[PDB]
């Protein structure tokens, strides 16, 4: 049995794979939604960090 | 109740006292492009009154020795008004039409004109006459504009197809002893929801005398035919510089 705290609070033997993503159904191409004009600050979706 | 009509669209108005009726083409009125039929994602501009209005092209003379004339749509409005600027400034185009043809004569005049709408009126040629040359029509015959073009062999419509079966498309008659106007309402007809107005013409408009004009010496010998047409439910998409052809 495990007594010391570094062994009880250990992530050794975690066999479960931790995935960030999940596969969702995409039977069709994504639909386009209606958009209007945007004239604000802060929200700038064209600028990226590649 | 049926011989009188007023057609109002935009800043324009036509009266007629000697009409037959209005032909609504293939039982479909013009409409706008649905989101299911659409594929392009840009927002189209829908200018209601500046392009959907009656435009008057020119005036052909019905003589004794006439053979017929054709006009190609939308080529007739690609240099005219606000329609022919939105169509040049954009890449895509969708519209119906209301065509309205005018020919006035007296009660002592006789004659008949077949006024018909032929979709995808592809223009063939005499092939050298012998059929050996694979000749082709020039640009000033397939897209002749508002001036229209005079049929060489109207029996085959310059396409090898008989005039006699042309009532299977839209049509009216202008029988001078019955009517002087011919009104056809055409929807957008294409395999695609939009298309180019400068490259592709959706349909043609034939005006052919089946029965020849006759009058006795003393009557007005100048019997003009005037084409007057209105876009309907117009739509333009894909904006860039203005190109004419």
């Amino acid at each position: 049995g495990d007594r010391v705290a570094d062994v009880i609070e250990s992530s050794i033997g975690d066999s479960v794979s931790r995935a960030l993503t999940q596969a969702l159904p995409a039977p069709t191409g994504q639909n386009t939604q209606v958009s209007s004009h945007r004239l604000d600050t802060g929200e700038v979706p064209a600028l990226q960090a590649a | 109740s049926d011989r009188v009509a007023q057609l109002t669209i935009g800043n324009s108005t036509i009266t007629t006292q000697e009409a037959a009726n209005i032909i609504v083409g293939y039982g479909e009125w013009p409409s706008y492009c649905s989101d299911d039929d659409a594929t392009a994602v840009d927002k189209p501009t829908r200018p209601d009154v500046s392009v959907n209005r009656f435009y008057t092209l020119d005036t052909k003379l019905w003589e004794k020795s006439s053979k017929g004339w054709y006009w190609k749509f939308p080529d007739v409005l690609t240099e005219t008004g606000v329609f022919g600027q939105n169509a040049q400034f954009h890449y895509l185009y969708r519209s119906g039409f209301c065509i309205h043809v005018q020919c006035n004569a007296s009660k002592f005049h006789q004659g008949a004109l077949l006024v018909a709408i032929l979709p995808e009126y592809v223009i063939g040629t005499v092939a050298g006459g012998t059929g050996t040359e694979d000749s082709h029509p020039p640009y000033k015959q397939t897209q002749p504009g508002a001036d229209g073009f005079e049929l060489q062999h109207p029996y085959v419509l310059d396409a090898g197809i008989p005039i006699s079966q042309l009532t299977v498309c839209h049509h009216q008659r202008i029988n001078l002893r019955t009517n002087n106007c011919a009104t056809i309402i055409v929807p957008y007809m294409n395999t695609l929801p939009f298309d180019s107005a400068l490259n592709h013409c959706n349909f043609g408009l034939l005006v052919v005398p089946i029965s020849p004009l006759d009058f006795d010496q003393g009557a007005t010998p100048v019997i003009p035919i005037t084409i007057t047409l209105a876009p309907m439910c117009s739509e333009f998409a894909g904006l860039r510089q203005a190109v004419t052809q």
